[PDB]
């Protein structure tokens, strides 16, 4: 339909929490080939999370039960590999729209470097369940997209900024449980605080930023101890 | 799992 | 196999996918053995969660669709939102009440159990009649009335009033009055004799559902005190 | 809506 039809739709089917529907009408925009706005973006982005959210929720679960566990154990893990199934296929989606659309069509280092971000994001779900010979391509690529967001970041925005802070975050959480090095972790989670905090009078995105630098200062409470 | 990430704001 | 069947839906359950969990409790009952108390509990918690998830997006939907009166293109999109919604939530309570007249209802053995599908015959039939068009309604509601009247008859001969199943059906029962006929003065009676019923006969709690019988009370009195105000 | 059925159990 109408471009602003379908994200007319995306919002009817955010409040419904309807989000299979959600990611379906922000697809359909993005394959439209036009750069999103920052609204179409965000609900994007928060449709594929909640998305993809439901299977890592429900993977940890039943992994979690087949490692408590012989006929139960393999019932559990067929349905571990069937949620996987569903979880690599909603991953790689979201990682084609981003290579064929929204990474190439970004103008803007604020949207770059909030689409390399999501590029990170699920290269690193991706690695969640990655096993045997695939997952270190699949964590290095994971890391690439990081890095390059990192560098970008560092230059073109300002501390304070909630898409600097969130990228910080997620990367020291890539540090921490994909490739268990903690101690880059906290340095890297600790940084983005202390600088935030240094630049606290020069805010506009005071909610949004602060409540970024309460969950890195969280996570680093969780990870020290 | 208590470690968080930007999801949780969204 | 059943008890691969059931197995699985408890995994399903677990990781809150209540289509799978649906889906299995499904081809158990159309196995056409009577269900265990076990199978019979994972069908209602399945399709519980299944179907009230599209009656939650409807309340959603339908109150957006109201608020939009004189905004015509949005008003449009969530009218025709609120029927997509409203096609899925028919397929899944056809599903259950097919279900129930095919395998669960003549399958009842017992009085505990007649009472508890029939008043999940009321249930569903509640449900269609929150959505029903204006000439379908009526008879949708009278076949809810009607099952529920049938399950609350055997109820009143064959259960304590302290019994859970009795319990909830009565609370239900009286939802239906008071939501679906709106009827709210049959709706406080039949809530309100249910809970001095059961505090007439204490005597008749079981350890293992005292708890769920004094949950219901409370919820029956919550009722009653909303209607009343 | 604040009124209860057996759902909300």
């Amino acid at each position: 339909m109408d471009k602003n039809e379908l994200v007319q739709k995306a919002k009817l089917a955010e409040q419904a929490e309807r989000y299979d529907d959600m990611a379906a009408c922000m697809k359909s925009v993005t394959e439209q080939g036009a750069e999103l706005s920052n609204e179409e973006r965000n609900l994007l982005s928060v449709a594929y999370k909640n998305v993809v959210g439901a299977r890592r929720s429900s993977w940890r679960v039943v992994s979690s039960i087949e490692q408590k566990t012989e006929k139960k154990q393999q019932m559990a893990r067929e349905y571990r590999e069937k949620i996987e199934t569903e979880l690599r296929d909603i991953c790689n989606d979201v990682l084609s729209l981003l290579e064929k659309f929204l990474i190439p069509n970004a103008s803007q280092a604020e949207s770059k470097v909030f689409y390399l971000k999501m590029k990170g994001d699920y290269y690193r779900y991706l690695a969640e369940v990655a096993a045997g010979d695939d997952k270190k391509g699949i964590v290095d690529q994971s890391q690439q997209a990081y890095q390059e967001a990192f560098e970008i970041s560092k230059k073109e925005m300002q501390p304070t900024h909630p898409i600097r802070l969130g990228l910080a975050l997620n990367f020291s959480v890539f540090y921490y449980e994909i490739l268990n090095s903690p101690e880059k972790a906290c340095s890297l989670a600790k940084t983005a605080f202390d600088e935030a905090i240094a630049e606290l009078d020069t805010l506009s995105s005071y909610k949004d930023s602060t409540l970024i630098m309460q969950l890195l200062r969280d996570n680093l409470t969780l990870w020290t101890s | 799992r208590r470690t968080n990430s930007d999801s949780a704001l969204h």
